[PDB]
């Protein structure tokens, strides 16, 4: 049976990184999708 | 009494929730079979019937997928004048371009979502449906006859250059009307010392030069494949409103 | 000075009223007619004509109302054969009896509602009109062809169950379109080792098998009383739209 | 009671030029509004 639980942690910065790049990149992505289905909804994108 | 407040809500919502599942699959079963019409319909803009021969006024027009790859034209005047593009050239007609691109677009909304998740409101799929809906008749109406095309237009569009090359006592369209391939010449005339008519007796200015339209001939032809392209159009668009007012009710009945 | 501005906030207080009794009286005007109107309409879908005569394919058709009591068919094959129903049985036609009951939804409406209370607003005149309008469209609409029947349901539907009893080279579909009552055959062929197109050259599954349209041959009668029916639901849906108009600007005027 | 109802009718040419000016003006307003929608969606 567990009597006790003890929890530490610590930022990684590298990783924080990583996650801020993903989140980052993830919004460039959408935008760029809006944009197109903006565009593509009315005219041809050739 | 609580317990019998309880067990009973509990009934409610058991029955809620099983024709919650109902209606999830009878979305799903809708959608895919939107996605199995629209492919069809995708697959008629390209590749079936190429050669079409279009009154007093008579063409053969050679016509692949969305390009107008030659026009043979005879004239009859009160004299026979005989018309052809480059040999090498070829005419895109940009309605069936458009079309093809809405098209693309509605099934790219059809197959860009995950047909696995659980039932909810409908206000999203209400939002899917509007959204093919938009672009199943944006596809329709610019296969219809563009109205708001001027003679000026006519004129400085590609197609008088593709002609032997001919007069500016002559001017030649080819367009799309809903479901037939559409040949018109307008026979002009200079005038001594707007433009959206395209009646006799329309007047405009081209060039440096001031002219009048002195008569108009008009030949058609129906094309099968864009028949059967509308007809899936107006079936897609009956099985969205289906939906829509199904999910309404739904919704409404439960609230 | 005080007593001015009450004095003539009287009577522009004063007018208004009065403009809103004229309204009032509109308004109830307008529902009693729509009231008469929509009862004839309704008149027309029970019990007038009941037999019908239907190109190359005929038919003598007995309809009863919503029910197609009888259905004689001559086929003409490049030979004719003769069929009938089990002279026993009836094939209810789902649109008019759809279309009966947004009717009955449209009077009770306007039957359901206190014709003695003062003016207001309108929004609810407003949300009235809609109700109204939307039960007349959809009746309109259900008369109207159903682009999203296929092949597979037209052979899975009663009718074919009801004739001699024949064969799996043919499928008869009954239907209405607006003002029409329509008889299609469709002579099939097997084919060697979607749905939706009901044209010449469209292929669908059926049973265990894979079949593909060979001919299509359509017939079709005006119906007098719908004719009369439809008649009835224009004018109507004008009459309401005329009110909300009127009800709009007055708001508008005043506001 | 009617008994009978004849009609007859005839094209004004000038309500057909009128009509198409309808059409046509109608058709560069919904385009019109069409662009902006999309500018506006484009930009937001």
């Amino acid at each position: 049976e567990v009597s006790h639980v003890h929890k530490v942690e610590c930022v990684i910065p590298w990783l924080n990184d990583a996650l801020v790049y993903f989140t980052v990149s993830l919004q460039l992505c959408q935008q760029l999708k809006d944009k197109i289905s903006v565009f593509s909804s009315y005219w041809s994108y050739r | 009494m609580a317990t019998v407040m309880a067990a009973t809500a509990a009934e409610r919502a058991v029955l809620e929730e099983e024709f919650r599942w109902l209606l999830h699959d009878e979305v799903h079963a809708v959608l895919k079979q939107l996605q199995d019409i629209l492919k069809e319909a995708s697959l008629r803009f390209t590749l079936k019937q190429e050669n079409f021969i279009l009154d007093q006024v008579k063409g053969v027009l050679t016509l692949q997928g969305d390009a107008l790859s030659q026009a043979d034209v005879n004239l009859k005047m009160p004299r026979l004048l005989h018309f052809a593009f480059r040999e090498d050239k070829q005419w895109k007609l940009q309605q069936i371009q458009d079309a093809r691109n809405h098209v693309s677009q509605a099934i790219y909304l059809l197959t860009s979502r995950d047909q696995s998740y659980q039932f909810k409101t409908g206000a999203e799929v209400l939002k899917l449906m509007d959204a093919v809906m938009l672009q199943l008749t944006r596809a329709r109406n610019r296969l219809t006859t563009p109205a708001t095309l001027t003679l000026p237009e006519i004129a400085a569009s590609g197609l008088t250059r593709m002609f032997p090359a001919l007069p500016s006592d002559l001017l030649v369209n080819v367009y799309i009307n809903l479901n037939k391939l559409c040949l018109t010449v307008y026979q002009l005339h200079a005038l001594q010392p707007g433009a959206v008519l395209h009646s006799p007796g329309a007047m405009f200015e081209w060039g440096s030069q001031r002219l009048e339209v002195s008569h108009v001939h008009k030949v058609e032809c129906v094309i099968p494949w864009l028949n059967d392209a509308l007809v899936y159009f107006t079936v897609s668009l009956q099985l969205c409103q289906q939906l829509k007012d199904k999910i309404s009710v739904f919704s409404s009945y439960w609230s």
